[PDB]
RNA sequence: GGCGCGCCGGGCCCGGGUCUUCCCGGAGUCGGGUUGCUUGGGAAUGCAGCCCAAAGCGGGUGGUAAACUCCAUCUAAGGCU
RNA sequence: CAGUAACGGCGAGUGAACAGGGAAGAGCCCAGCGCCGAAUCCCCGCCCCGCGGCGGGGCGCGGGAAAUGUGGCGUACGGAAG
């Protein structure tokens, strides 16, 4: 029964929805519980980069975002390969590795492949038995000041190239950018049908020249 | 038992060549098969 | 604050501001949204119009990452880059033009609605409009596609 | 003229420089490798026909090619099946005419 | 019922103008004994002790 | 190896070699009784894809569920109610016939664990399973370590909370776009998530 | 109780790169018809009964049924965490 | 995302997912194809040790399981041999 003027509404009450209800009141419990665990395990895997693994930068997916460049899931094999590291090695000496990720461009791939020569010279890998130090083991100065480091291990930020200020062409001030949208949308939309009206005009030059 | 005076046997040599067998197994019979290195093969009726 | 509501002076008042004659039942025209076509026909004709039917074409599965096209205005061109950057192409006089990479700031289709200032630009965008377009160009200035 | 990146049209896109890997090993499933094409073989010696196929192999011996394609379109399935379906006993009754030859 | 809207959240520039109010009522000596504090044998009411 | 050829030749399930040896078990699996046990599997390159090493500790029964749809369990007609629930004899049930084949093989053995299953015969009036079990306080079992999963209190009864091959093709879960009303633990799980307000504290 | 350390008895005698030759996959299941339930899933999203019931440059997916033709993407019908 | 796409006497009502940001983060093993004299597993008896999670080592011309297939390498990220 509804007033004058406003908005009609479906509200989804209309199930028994009081006795499904999950309220927040140990929100804050649970973030002093989540922190308690972060600094657990944190100490616990002592030297170590509290953040876990090394994730590559990958770039996300659709057209709203492919301009955004985020941490992924982990190095592809590819990646690894050029990098010279092993796939099982990987995962010991600190990197995440997924077998699931393609690649199929060279610029994403030189950059996880210069990344991971990065993280290759930033790391300090303890020896195995300290009394006993081998051969790609890192120095005992430095053994000494390798600590935790707090955030993501190399943190990607979305930097922006920088282009100066220019002179324009006139070849710039001349190409007709609406235009060329449309003829390029007119073009890509009749590319089909004017290749098969071809196909039966050259078919019937065919039919009567023969 | 025969396979441990076998063994013994090499053990107390090396510490002083195979015969042909029968292959047995539908498995490794079949496989010797198709790869041609059988000679004649004995198949149960039953 | 039940302090300061209407149900602390209606105490005393019998019916509690809900009518003697009409009483306050519990629903005397349907839950809801209901009777539609029937008996609220008036206030779903003089206040929803266009409500009951259907128009255009069922598009089963949508996504607004594939329709995704935000706009800027020319008028606010000049927002997304420094003040510096304008007051240093106006004071030069090499005729240098500075770039205004709009996908950068996170528009991708230029609009062209106000008034732009009288300096040389290259507007590097994805989408044009055609009043966009001309407006940059009857300024002086070039209009550069990047997908 | 300057041909910039364009959003839509038929080459659209951001251009990006496609490296060339060898495709992964998930992707040669079912590629016919030839100890199981001689196993099918051997089996097939063994066992022999289905009777729709039977009945399919006297439609396409009597050169009925369409009843014979909706035939094993509706006893089989998918018209993708029906055709490849066809086309392999086609092959093995060509086989049986060439077997009577010589 | 326990899912009363128990809490409420103030916009972070109104708590921070809340918070400059209650500083800088703390320094108009009028308004810190209207307050209760009885305070009129202290040397100067923005009080500060070195840090000792 | 053999097995190539034993599951090329259960492949082709109408030439009359199949034809005759199925026909015959099921004669033989008819005349045997409902829920006994197999002294080895019948297909044993299913069996041992399907998870039957065989070594001792591992038990196949062939069981016997009758064949057909699922009527609605009420008096003479009458579902009282609305006239959508009146149906009774096209009814059809949510679990297949391998599923309740491994549920009541699992049942008559409670002190075994159904590790999975498979198909032997049919004909009009009854299907045949095969379910393989597994014995978990055999020490065959115990010791072995990729196979002493199966030894712990989680895998109780898996065939009743549908966790075998055969259950969780009733379930409808698995990657995908076809399998939204599943994300989540199960159905009931997207279900539960879905209607629940998330009353904040802050809204 | 666990993290530290020593001694005995016992296990394993393990790896990486390149080149050459080999080898590679889960069936009354996939899929189709029909019927009933369920789904937001609409010429049928999922589940199940009955009937048909495969393939191996195959097969599934590519939110409007179907044919043709390119592409893209995974590898089902086995299992643990 | 979204009370959206969609469903619904398209009436009342119903109604996801992708993408993005976060919590957390970990991967792996078979059957098959194979190659290794079944190289494998259980149980009984004795000797030594330890024993209130019956386990470690040795000896049994001790008994079974298993070729209708156990173990070792190997699993789609390919893998094996030389
Ligand atoms: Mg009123
Ligand atoms: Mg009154
Ligand atoms: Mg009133
Ligand atoms: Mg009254
Ligand atoms: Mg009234
Ligand atoms: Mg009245
Ligand atoms: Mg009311
Ligand atoms: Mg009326
Ligand atoms: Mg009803
Ligand atoms: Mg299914
Ligand atoms: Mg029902
Ligand atoms: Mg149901
Ligand atoms: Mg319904
Ligand atoms: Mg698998
Ligand atoms: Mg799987
Ligand atoms: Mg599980
Ligand atoms: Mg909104
Ligand atoms: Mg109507
Ligand atoms: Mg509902
Ligand atoms: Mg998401
Ligand atoms: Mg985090
Ligand atoms: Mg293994
Ligand atoms: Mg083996
Ligand atoms: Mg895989």
């Amino acid at each position: 029964a509804p007033s004058r003027n406003g908005m009609i509404l479906k509200p989804h009450f209309h199930k028994d929805w009081q006795r499904r209800v999950a309220t927040w009141f140990n929100q804050p419990a649970r973030k002093i519980r989540r922190r308690k665990a972060r600094q657990a395990r944190a100490r616990r895997i002592a030297p170590r980069p509290a953040a876990g693994p090394i994730r590559p930068i990958v770039r996300c997916p659709t057209v709203r975002y492919h301009t955004k460049v985020r941490a992924g899931r982990g190095f592809s094999l590819e990646e690894l390969r050029v990098a010279g590291i092993h796939k099982k090695v990987a995962r010991t000496i600190g990197i995440s590795v997924d077998p699931r990720r393609r690649n199929k461009s060279t610029e994403s791939l030189q950059a996880n492949v210069q990344r991971l020569k990065e993280y290759r010279s930033k790391l300090v890998l303890f020896p195995r038995k300290p009394s006993a130090p081998k051969k790609g083991d890192s120095s005992a100065e430095e053994l000494k000041l390798a600590t935790q480091l707090t955030g993501p291990v190399m943190p990607i930020r979305n930097v922006f190239k920088k282009e100066k200020a220019r002179v324009i062409t006139e070849e710039e001030k001349n190409f007709k950018a609406f235009a060329s949208l449309r003829m390029a949308r007119a073009n890509a939309r009749l590319f089909g049908i004017r290749a098969k009206r071809a196909k039966e005009a050259a078919e019937q030059d065919v039919e009567k020249k023969k | 038992q025969e396979k441990k005076q076998r063994l013994l046997a090499r053990a107390e040599k090396k510490a002083a060549k195979r015969p042909p067998v029968l292959r047995a197994g539908v498995n490794t019979v079949t496989t010797l098969v198709e790869n041609k290195k059988a000679q004649l093969v004995v198949i149960a009726h039953d | 604050p039940s302090r300061l509501r209407k149900t602390r002076k209606l105490r005393g008042h019998v019916s509690h501001g809900h009518g003697r004659i009409g009483k306050h039942r519990k629903h005397p025209g349907g839950r809801g949204n209901a009777g539609g076509m029937h008996h609220h026909r008036i206030n779903f004709d003089k206040y929803h119009p266009g409500y009951f039917g259907k128009v255009g074409m069922r598009h089963y599965h949508l996504k607004r990452n594939q329709s995704f096209c935000p706009t800027v205005n020319l008028d606010k061109l000049w927002t997304l880059v420094s003040e510096q950057t304008r007051v240093n192409a106006a004071k030069n006089k090499t005729g240098a033009a500075p770039i205004i990479d709009v996908v950068r700031s996170g528009y991708y289709k230029v609009l062209g609605k106000g008034k732009l200032p009288k300096q040389p630009v290259i507007v590097k965008a994805k989408f044009f409009s055609r009043r966009a377009e001309e407006k940059i160009k009857g300024v002086g200035g070039a209009c550069v596609l990047v997908a | 003229a300057l041909r910039y990146p364009m959003a839509v049209g038929l080459n659209k896109g951001h251009k990006v420089t496609k490296n060339v890997s060898k495709p992964r090993h998930s992707r040669r499933r079912g590629r016919l490798t030839k100890h199981t094409k001689f196993v099918r073989d051997m089996i097939r010696e063994v066992c022999g026909f289905a009777p729709y196929e039977r009945r399919a192999m006297e439609l396409l011996k009597v050169s009925k090619d369409k009843r014979a394609l909706k035939f094993i379109k509706k006893r089989v399935g998918t018209h993708i099946r029906a055709k490849r379906k066809r086309e392999e006993l086609s092959s093995v009754l060509a086989a049986m005419r060439k077997a009577a030859a010589k | 019922k326990t899912w009363r809207r128990w809490h409420r959240r103030v916009n972070t520039t109104q708590k921070r103008y809340a918070i400059c109010s209650a500083l800088a009522a703390s320094a108009l000596p009028a308004l810190v004994m209207s307050k209760g504090h009885r305070i009129e044998e202290v040397p100067e009411l923005p009080l500060v002790v070195e840090d000792k | 190896g053999a097995y190539k050829y034993i599951q090329e030749l259960w492949r082709k399930k109408q030439s009359d070699v199949m034809r005759f040896l199925l026909r015959v078990r099921c004669w033989q699996y008819r005349q045997l009784s409902a829920l006994h046990r197999a002294p080895r599997p019948t297909r044993p390159d299913k069996a041992r894809r399907l998870g039957y090493k065989a070594k001792q500790g591992y038990v196949i029964y062939r069981i016997r569920v009758r064949r057909g749809g699922r009527k609605r369990p009420v008096p003479k007609g009458a579902t009282y109610g609305k006239p959508v629930h009146h149906g009774v004899n096209q009814l059809k049930f949510a679990r297949s016939l391998q599923s309740v084949a491994e549920e009541r093989a699992g049942r008559h053995c409670g002190a075994l664990r159904v590790l999975n299953s498979y198909w032997v015969g049919e004909d009009s009036t009854y299907k045949f399973f095969e379910v393989i079990l597994i014995d978990p306080f055999h020490k065959a079992i115990r010791r072995n370590p990729d196979t002493q999963w199966i030894t712990k209190p989680v895998h109780k009864h898996r065939e009743m909370r549908g966790l075998t091959s055969a259950g969780r093709k009733s379930r409808g879960l698995g990657k995908g776009h076809k399998f939204h009303h599943t994300i989540g633990g199960s159905r009931r799980a997207a279900w539960r998530r879905r209607n629940t307000l998330q009353l904040h504290r802050y809204r």
